[PDB]
């Protein structure tokens, strides 16, 4: 499971600490996290190698495009480039199954998040989420969420979201890596 | 769908019907299928309209390609040829079928080709959903030693025969002559509350 | 490519040529032990004296010291380390010196561009004990008991052609080579000024510290 | 071959591509006049045995619907140029539906004759051609060269004594013509230097038809 | 054609004349300071109308920089292609590595010519390493090493005297030997983890100034 | 410089002449001419197709390669239209490979004279080494070629070929040493005629 | 097929089972899961026995080529990830197997999956029998640990997942990962 | 001139006649087609069961043109079942002789050499291929080093109505005059039923005497 | 997934419109998605291949758009996606392309589809607009029935609606 | 066979190929041609060849970029559509508009390989990049005809690039430009290059690269305005 939410001067993102094959996690310290420049950040559910065989692919394109000519890309344009690498990867033999958002701060676009579909439909998201608790989550976003927010308010929006995953949810995701991007760059909460 | 062509005296009446239908809803009640491979031939087709347009489109730059190159009118029996081999070659990728017709120096031809990649020449072919419909009425009708305008007589019913009794066809007949004499496209040729504003 | 038509191809006599302005080596073989040594082939005083490198492993049991156009060597080197695991991946023994030597040799002058100018002396004690294989630039290995590669190397084969003794100890073939590697030399051989490396019959192949060499 | 046989000479020219403008030099002159009802091009072809024929190779091959081409330069090159040329037209027309643009496929013709002045084993075409062309409201005449630089042109001649047909060209004619008054020129300019000649108009592209010629 | 074969001299000739290639090169110093490394370039012909590979290894290339660059992006791909095979990032000895290879690889190959660069590779692992690459693809760690037009000369001069003092030794180079250039000359220390940082001019006027009062 | 097709300062392929001159060394020296009726070609003789047939002259060697070549583009022809290929397209296809020869530098010109002979009414074409070809009416391509060209000018089709050779190489022949190929109205299929 | 694997203050243990099995019918009790590449840094084998040791032997070879050219030892991230990578592409093949790294590095232990899924934990079990083995695990592990008792924990959560694991039987083959690197600290029998 | 693309300006390849000129030297071969068969000499290889050759010019060269026979022989077979004609064979691998002569990067081939045959239809045929890649038929071949040295001596038979019978011995004495001499003979003629096979030995101990 | 992609031309002005939402599964995913891209395009299928479909024929088009500043006729436009979606009749990809717009400088309307009015998409609205399209609309007016025919066809429809896009290009004014 | 091969891959026993000089000097041979930066926008003038009556050289890259090409007519045309292609692949995937000074660097490891390796000619044609990445602003670029680029406030190429850029050196005064001081600018050092005094409308053709209300917009100059430019180069005498 992950979730989204576009804040006036923040995006904020955040993931379930797990993986599991089998009956059991075999890991809760698992980083769904995919942080790939200051203002750049993957958060990647998924099946497998994929979710980081891909994320590590973009990443090291990401990163590569930045030493190559010394700026940094826009969250829309490196949103595009994973997008467009989905969309290869699906008349492929290797069709990955990877459900990403990739947050972003731009400075003079301002911030932005977006959805991505595995097959590949990159949409801009006010607010998102993931996996198949996303089903349960997304309307609880969508009621209670409005256009002005705060950072020291999408914690509790956020902690809100966190109820739902454990209280009706029949999977237990204990922790949540919460994290935000902000004009500062990121930061772990 | 049902598109037709008769052997007549001085050449190839072609007949077609202006329905396209993607399943059981008319998306296109005016299609063009008598498409100019060259001014000389025309093929109609049938079946998926797509491989139909596009075939007719890589037969047509090549025809016209050939002829550009000798300055000579191409010959009909070139046309099927790489019809045959163009249709065989994919081995039913290629679904939609052609009816062929043209004349050159040699005379009249007039060859349904089956998306496989049968070419048979014959005094009347006909194609199509409505095929079976259609050539029960040219088997019935047609006779050698026709005359000119009788064609005209003989495929605009025919067509109409495909447009009432079949329901994938429909439409506004289409009647394409074929001679040396003069060549005659008849595009539509045969035909069988407000809200407010504010 | 042109025999010449005195026999002998032009690029390989061109390449033994090369060879000429490659470190001494002295390729020392004790039936204790091995001692490949060369000299530093150091010059510039700050150019590193323990960066530059003459002689590499590619076994645990072979070493492999090296002389010509040193830039050309390091293909060859680690193309005969991906063969030797190659062969402990396909039948768990490890692959003796003398087919090191020679699917290197097979490599040597496959030119349909140019010829590698690279002398090499691969040391591996192996089951034999000590072998010492001598490769020259021809595309041709020789089992060697002591051979010295390089450009004043002629001088230390003759020195050597006295010297050299029937069995040997491993300590005193050492010394043998600090000595002759003096004489070699323009200026007076310093442990920085000599790189040897050793493979006693029991021990993995070892880079001898300096401390050991002023003795 | 995979080494170009085209290098810079100390100064920079291209020895080469030079020596097949002195190629272009050669062949019967050739001429073409953009007039208004539309462009007009010729070329000197002769008996030469009395044995010959006149239908079996023109200088003036339609390309498409509405372009020509007219070479001065060697003859056997023509026909492989031609070949690529209605190539490209075709292509263009299975892809793009519409006749191409005559500026267009003249700059892609060019870019074939200048990939071999830097393609390996091969020599440069030595086949310089005007290419005459009308769309829209506009008679269009251009000028391909052997080192696939092309230009537009009101008015042009090509092979044998070029540089005084040129001349005529932009004295005994300017402005406009009607066009085979815009021929008149044509049949008088090609005089100071058997014969083919086509014609564009918007008439479909179109040999001028020989009762006629006369 | 094999490009690069051996002299009847044992010389290779290709690569002969790509070290007399880097020698036209601009004075490409360097020294690996105890602290954090330094490196510098001069004479950029300012007529006033006018790398780094990681966050660890960093880059200053002497030779001609229109193959240069053309070096560095593969090198780059091998930087980022080894973080994602490794878990962590390329060492600067794996870069030299790769780039010597590199470079000895078009001396054995058909149709090409060596990198005519001579590269100061340089870079934390946190203890600095200062090689030198030359285009036989030989590879020489150092700890000074001065590769360009005049940089032997300052070589010598730093073999006779060898944050502030590491960059009075590259400014002291070139300001006594090479021609006074208060903007020609770009040092850019390396901090330890800070990225390769180039100085504003006025702030290398620390000793700029200084040697000025010495 | 006159050994890789390039141009000369002049703006000539001197491999290309080079070529021409090679088919006059071939020492042959073939005639045709285009009756009304009946298209005589006389000499060698080939079957390109069983209504084509053509006279190469020149190398003899380099005759089989474009002998084959023309087999093989007259039966590629009618496996993809499916009618005899004109002599006028089959003689420009050739051509168009002999091009091939001059534009590429790695390989060389054949020599040899191709004289075309048959019903597409009857054709004579000519084919260069230059990859130049041209429907004539009464060709000829050899040693003695300008000889004979104005005997050829000055003009019973049979005759006009076999005087043609009589009297142009000066010599009166055997049956054996003259081949004759005849292509009459009513027998496109190519023949030889057997004086 | 179990391999339990965790680390502690004192050490890493990797402990397996030595039953291998086709059907029903058991070919050997005789394997030593626990596939050789390093001194320091040690394999498993879970899944089907030939994928564990052909893919060790690749990671063996090029932990070896690695450690020659680069001059450095591999490292247990970097060992399981070359791993990681390699058993990625052979992934919808089918080569299944639940391989892990362990080795001190401070100790390193990565569980790696053959769909790719390199992961790293402290507390591992690997296999059939896992699922019990995990539940022993938990309840005697702590970080705080002595040699000993962390011995005598590898020895009796092998012990109960090999009682209750059909496929699972043979003694069980301590390796002690410590400081220095690994010894067959036990090879000691089941059937005690 | 040197080299095989380039026209020497005159009207030929100089390369193509170097490679002539091996042949001009090796010493002769001489078969020669007669009533029925054609007996090889030369003072052989079975391309095919139906087909011998006797070879001249260098002979490392030969012998790959000998099993590129034998490869064209045998997908002649399998393509069309029946034996291969040698009026086919001939102009088949002189196409390939021919091949080299074409381009500069492959030399032309030393080689000239006479295949024969006899089989039903055709009776008889005697081809030599030179390494121009021009094959023609005979009804007598010698070359090498005695080139018309040899054609004297076949001139001065007469076949066309010689059995093979005579030619067995006539061959080895053509080769005894222009000629110590080894021997070598070969019939192909219907009594050999067309399998390509060395003189018996008692008949080839005759002929040398 | 899919979305609807209504297309309809009265006079000179050239009206075009669609839904803005697509679906992971039966789940509303956006309530802003973009499906009509500027002689105006409109695709709907998959999101997948409107986006692919997009990227691509902009891509081929401003290659003749720098290579002529011959703004592009809407026949030829028809014909550039209907080669590039039928070099996969092996791997085809899903989405329908509708465009709609003017004619250059002539201010004439060219509307099609590809595999009046030209309706395509999930759905409803080839049956809906039928009897009610004039041949003569102002903006104003046609503006008003393909408004009437989108939000009749798609508040019915399951998949399609939350929001409403329309373009009635015209030279003087496009409005939305 | 490689007999032949010259190899214009080879390195000279000067150290400086060979292809790589006269590739310089072809350009010499090219006419002139000369870009000019403003801090609001940058100038492109060029002389187009010859007067010819009878006849009746810059290119959108993009809508945000445009090149000059000097050195030859038939490289430059191939050269300009890997320029477009480069540019609209990187719009493809990158879904942005590729900064400026990015496709340069392509182009030039483009013609880098041509010197590099192959054995094939170089393309001897020097560019300019006019252009406005977002990341920069306004900014124009040279290309040598090997590769290299440099990012120049006015620059020259073509005959007379030496004494034309020697010309400006001292009379571009830095960061004062409005983009009337460009054009004042541009038609002094292009009027003294050639030996005509002033030039003609059939002369000079100025691409002027202009933030057009937000949309950055090329635009030649039409005509009408070539010649108030040269009606004041007229009175500027």
């Amino acid at each position: 499971y992950l979730i989204g939410i576009q804040g006036p001067d923040y995006v904020l993102v955040a993931s379930d600490r797990v993986a599991a094959s089998n009956i059991v996690q075999m890991k809760d310290d698992h980083d769904k996290m995919f942080k790939m420049s200051e203002k750049i950040l993957l958060l990647c559910v998924g099946e497998a190698g994929d979710t980081v065989q891909f994320a590590e692919y973009i990443q090291k394109n990401v990163q590569l495009y930045k030493m190559r000519n010394g700026y940094e890309l826009s969250p829309t344009a490196a949103a595009n480039f994973t997008r467009r690498n989905l969309a290869d990867c699906l008349r492929s033999r290797t069709p990955y199954h990877v459900n990403l958002l990739l947050a972003g701060y731009d400075e003079h676009e301002g911030p932005a998040l977006y959805y991505m579909d595995y097959l590949a439909a990159l949409a801009k998201a006010p607010f998102a989420a993931h996996g198949y608790g996303a089903f349960l989550t997304l309307s609880i976003l969508d009621r209670y969420y409005t256009p002005t927010i705060s950072r020291e308010r999408a914690v509790e929006l956020l902690r809100k979201c966190l109820e739902e995953l454990q209280k009706r949810f029949i999977l237990n995701l204990p922790t949540f890596s919460v994290r935000i991007i902000d004009k500062n760059g990121i930061h772990d909460l | 769908t049902t598109i037709a062509g008769v052997v007549y005296k001085d050449g190839i009446v072609l007949g077609a019907d202006t329905r396209a239908t993607e399943g059981m809803v008319v998306a296109d009640k005016n299609c063009s299928k008598i498409h100019f491979i060259s001014p000389n031939i025309y093929c109609c087709g049938a079946g998926t309209a797509a491989d139909t347009d596009m075939t007719t489109q890589l037969i047509s730059s090549n025809l016209e390609l050939h002829s550009l190159s000798t300055g000579r009118l191409p010959r009909v029996v070139t046309a099927n040829r790489m019809l045959k081999q163009m249709l065989f070659r994919y081995q039913g990728y290629i679904g939609a079928a052609l009816v062929l017709g043209g004349v050159d120096v040699t005379g009249p031809h007039l060859y349904s080709i089956y998306p496989h990649g049968s070419t048979d020449k014959l005094p009347y072919v006909t194609m199509g959903s409505g095929s079976l419909a259609a050539m029960a009425v040219f088997e019935d009708k047609f006779r050698p030693d026709m005359e000119e305008e009788e064609a005209k007589n003989l495929v605009s019913e025919a067509i109409a025969a495909g447009i009432f009794n079949d329901l994938g066809s429909g439409s506004n007949i289409d009647l394409c002559v074929i001679s040396k004499n003069k060549l005659d496209f008849l595009r539509p040729y045969t035909v069988p509350y407000r809200c407010e504003k504010g | 490519n042109t025999f010449s038509p005195e026999g002998r191809l032009f690029q390989v006599e061109y390449a033994i040529e090369a060879i000429k302005l490659g470190s001494t080596a002295i390729g020392i073989q004790t039936s204790e032990g091995v001692c490949l040594a060369v000299e530093k082939r150091i010059t510039s005083p700050l150019m590193e004296p323990s960066s530059i490198e003459k002689i590499v492993e590619i076994d645990a049991h072979i070493g492999c010291a090296m002389s010509g156009l040193i830039a050309d060597a390091k293909t060859l080197i680690d193309k005969a380390r991906v063969e030797t695991q190659n062969h402990w991946f396909t039948y768990n023994e490890t692959m003796t010196v003398e087919s090191v030597t020679q699917a290197v040799s097979n490599l040597a002058l496959q030119f349909g561009s140019r010829p590698f100018g690279v002398a090499l002396l691969f040391g591996g004690v192996d089951e034999k004990g000590p072998q010492l294989f001598h490769m020259d630039p021809s595309g041709t290995f020789v089992q060697c008991d002591a051979r010295a590669i390089g450009s004043a190397s002629e001088g230390a084969q003759s020195s050597l052609q006295e010297v050299y003794h029937k069995s040997m100890t491993l300590k005193e073939a050492i010394k043998s080579s600090l000595i002759i590697l003096k004489q070699v030399m323009e200026e007076k051989l310093n442990a920085t000024n000599i790189e040897l490396a050793t493979v006693q019959p029991g021990q993995n192949f070892h880079m001898f510290t300096k401390e050991e060499l002023e003795e | 071959y995979s080494f170009s046989l085209t290098t810079f000479s100390p100064s920079g020219k291209l020895v080469q591509i030079e020596y097949a403008l002195a190629a272009v030099a050669g062949g019967a002159p050739s001429v073409g006049i953009k007039a208004a009802n539309g462009v007009v091009l010729a070329t000197e072809k002769k008996q030469k045995s009395i044995l010959y024929d006149e239908r079996s190779v023109h200088k003036v091959e339609p390309i498409t619907k509405h372009i020509g081409l007219v070479y001065s330069g060697m003859g056997p090159d023509y026909r492989v140029l031609v070949h690529r040329a209605r190539k490209l037209a075709q292509q263009y027309y299975l892809v793009y539906q519409e006749p191409i643009p005559t500026a267009q496929l003249v700059q892609r013709v060019a870019s074939v004759m200048q990939e071999y002045t830097q393609s390996g084993g091969v020599r440069p075409f030595g086949v310089s051609l005007l290419i005459c062309g009308w769309n829209e409201g506009r008679p269009y005449l251009f000028q391909s060269d052997p080192s696939g630089a092309y230009f537009a042109w009101k008015a042009t001649a090509m092979g044998k004594n070029y540089v005084n047909g040129k001349t005529f060209l932009e004295k005994r004619y300017n402005e406009d013509l009607e066009l085979e008054d815009a021929i008149h020129t044509a049949i008088l300019t090609l005089k100071e230097s058997n014969i083919e000649v086509g014609i564009c108009n918007e008439a479909g592209f179109r040999r001028l038809t020989p009762t006629e010629v006369k | 054609r094999a490009i690069t074969v051996f002299s009847p001299d044992g010389h290779l000739f290709q690569v002969e004349y790509a070290q007399e290639a880097v020698k036209k090169g601009s004075t490409a110093v360097g020294v690996r300071g105890r602290d954090i490394v330094v490196l510098g370039v001069e004479k950029k012909s300012v007529a006033k109308l006018q790398c780094a590979l990681d966050d660890n290894v960093c880059m200053a290339f002497a030779g001609l920089t229109a193959d240069a660059r053309i070096v560095i992006n593969r090198a780059r791909v091998e930087c980022q292609s080894h973080r994602l095979t490794v878990e962590d990032p390329v060492t600067v000895e794996y870069i030299t590595r790769y780039i010597a290879s590199l470079k000895q690889r078009y001396t054995q190959s058909n149709g090409r010519r060596p990198f005519g660069i001579s590269a100061l590779i340089v870079g934390f692992d946190g203890t600095p390493r200062l090689y030198q690459t030359d285009p036989s693809g030989t590879y020489h760690a150092w700890k000074a090493n001065a590769i360009g037009r005049g940089a032997k000369s300052v070589r010598e001069f730093l073999e006779k005297n060898y944050d502030d003092l590491t960059i009075k030794l590259v400014i002291k180079a070139l300001l006594e030997v090479v021609q006074s250039g208060g903007k020609n000359i770009e040092l850019a220390v390396m901090r330890r983890d800070q990225s390769l940082k180039i100085l504003n001019p006025e702030e290398i006027e620390k000793y700029v100034a200084e040697i000025e009062k010495e | 410089d006159r050994h890789i097709t390039i141009f000369s300062p002049e703006g000539r392929l001197y491999q290309v002449e080079y070529a021409f001159k090679a088919i006059n060394q071939g020492g042959l020296t073939s005639v045709a001419v285009r009756g009304k009726d009946c298209a005589v070609i006389v000499t060698h003789l080939f079957k390109i197709t069983e209504n084509i047939g053509c006279v190469m002259t020149g190398m003899t060697a380099d005759s089989r390669s474009q002998v084959q070549r023309a087999r093989y583009e007259a039966a590629n022809w009618k496996y993809k239209y499916g009618y005899e290929i004109p002599v006028d397209m089959l003689c420009k296809r050739i051509a168009d490979i002999s091009q091939v020869y001059t534009q590429n530098a790695e390989m060389r010109p054949l020599g040899c004279c191709m004289i075309l002979i048959g019903i597409d009414g009857p054709q004579v074409y000519k084919c260069d080494p230059a990859g130049y070809y041209c429907g004539f009416k009464a060709t000829a391509a050899g040693v003695k070629q300008t000889e004979s060209t104005s005997f050829l000018e000055k003009k019973q089709t049979v005759e006009t070929a076999i005087t043609c050779l009589s009297t142009v190489l000066s010599i009166d022949f055997k049956p054996s040493e003259i081949e004759v190929g005849v292509v009459t109205v009513e027998n496109p299929k190519f023949r030889i005629l057997t004086i | 097929t179990t391999t339990l694997a965790f680390k502690f203050r004192h050490g890493v243990i990797v402990a397996a089972d030595s039953r291998a099995t086709a059907g029903a019918y058991i070919a050997s009790q005789t394997v030593k899961k626990v596939i050789e590449i390093n001194p320091y840094l040690l394999g498993t084998m879970a899944g089907g026995a030939a994928d564990c040791s052909f893919w060790e032997r690749l990671l063996a070879r090029q932990c070896r080529i690695y450690e020659l050219r680069n001059k450095e030892r591999i490292s247990v991230a970097a060992a399981s990830k070359l791993l990681a990578n390699m058993v990625y592409q052979y992934k919808g093949m089918g080569l299944s197997m639940g391989t892990m790294i362990c080795g001190w590095d401070g100790p390193g232990l990565y569980y790696v999956d053959s769909e790719g899924n390199r992961i790293s934990g402290a507390t591992f079990s690997v296999g059939s029998g896992s699922v019990y083995a995990y539940g022993v695990m938990d309840r005697g592990y702590s970080y705080d640990l002595e040699v000993e008792q962390a011995y005598d924990l590898a020895r009796r959560a092998i012990y109960q997942a090999t009682y209750r694991d059909a496929y699972s039987g043979g003694a069980v083959n301590l390796y002690h990962v410590r400081e220095d690197g690994w010894i067959r600290v036990s090879s000691d029998n089941v059937a005690d | 001139d040197l080299s095989a693309s380039t026209f020497s300006p005159d009207g030929r390849v100089f390369q193509v006649e170097y490679a002539m000129k091996a042949v001009e030297n090796s010493s002769t071969a001489i078969g020669i087609r007669c009533k029925d068969g054609v007996v090889f000499g030369v003072e052989l290889f079975n391309v095919d069961r139906h087909v011998g050759m006797a070879v001249a010019g260098l002979l490392a060269d030969a012998r790959s043109l000998a099993d590129i026979a034998r490869e064209e022989a045998s997908n002649f077979r399998s393509n069309f079942g029946y034996n291969i004609p040698l009026k086919h064979l001939a102009d088949r691998v002189a196409m390939y002789v021919h091949a080299y002569t074409l381009y500069s990067a492959v030399r032309p081939f030393g080689c000239s050499f006479m295949l024969g045959s006899y089989s039903v239809n055709d009776g008889a045929q005697l081809y030599m291929i030179d390494p121009s890649g021009v094959s023609y038929g005979y009804w007598g071949c010698a070359i090498g080093k005695a080139r018309q040295a040899a054609k004297t001596e076949i001139e001065k038979l007469q076949m066309k109505e010689m059995t093979c019978r005579d030619i067995v011995k006539e061959v080895a004495k053509i080769i005894y005059i222009v000629h110590a001499f080894e021997l070598e003979l070969s019939w192909v003629g219907e009594l050999t039923n067309g399998r390509h096979e060395i003189v018996p030995k008692d008949i080839r101990e005759e002929a040398e005497k | 997934n899919g979305g609807a992609v209504m297309a309809m031309k009265g006079k000179n002005c050239v009206a075009i419109a669609a839904d803005r939402r697509f679906g992971i599964q039966a789940q509303m995913v956006t309530t802003d998605f973009q499906k009509i891209f500027p002689l105006y395009i409109g695709l709907a299928g998959l999101a997948t291949d409107v986006q692919t479909v997009a990227q691509r024929l902009k891509f081929r088009l401003n290659l003749y758009e720098l290579k002529e500043g011959r703004q592009i006729k809407p026949y030829t436009l028809m014909s550039m996606v209907a080669n590039l979606l039928y070099e996969k009749r092996f791997g085809p990809y899903y989405t329908e392309p509708v465009i709609a717009g003017l004619d250059p400088k002539t201010f004439k309307p060219f509307i099609c589809s590809l595999d009046d009015f030209v309706v395509s998409g999930t759905c409803q609205m080839y049956g809906m607009c039928e009897s009610l399209w004039e041949p003569n609309m102002d903006p104003d007016h046609l503006f008003e029935t393909i408004s009437q025919a989108m939000l009749n066809a798609v508040d019915r429809d399951a998949v399609s609606g939350m929001g409403v896009i329309v373009h009635i290009i015209e030279k003087d004014k496009i409005t939305t | 066979s490689r007999r032949y091969d010259s190899r214009t891959t080879i390195f000279s026993p000067e150290g400086r190929l060979y292809q790589v000089e006269y590739a310089m000097e072809a350009i010499g041979h090219a006419g002139t041609c000369l870009g000019i930066l403003a801090n609001d926008g940058v100038l492109l003038a060029a002389e187009r060849r010859n007067i010819h009556k009878l006849l009746d050289k810059i290119y959108k890259l993009n809508e945000d970029m445009a090149c000059s090409v000097a050195g030859i007519t038939s490289d430059a045309n191939v050269l300009t559509n890997e320029l477009r292609l480069i540019a609209q692949r990187y719009l493809l995937q990158y879904q942005e508009p590729i900064p400026c000074e990015q496709l340069v660097t392509a182009l030039c490891d483009i013609k880098q390989a041509y010197t590099q390796f192959g054995g094939k000619r170089p393309f001897g044609v020097s560019l300019l990049y006019i252009g406005w990445d977002k990341h920069y602003g306004f900014q124009l670029y040279q290309s040598d005809p090997s590769g290299n680029y440099g990012g120049w406030k006015a620059t020259c190429i073509g005959n007379n690039s030496a004494a034309a850029v020697s010309m400006l050196k001292q009379d571009y005064k830095e960061g004062e430009m409005t983009l009337k001081s460009a054009l004042a600018l541009a038609i002094k050092v292009l009027n003294k290059t050639m030996d005509v005094s002033k030039l003609s409308a059939e002369k000079v053709e100025i691409a002027t690269l202009t933030r057009e209300n937000g949309k950055t917009v090329i635009r030649v100059l039409k005509q009408k305005e070539v010649e108030q430019l040269i009606k004041k180069h007229e009175e500027e005498e």
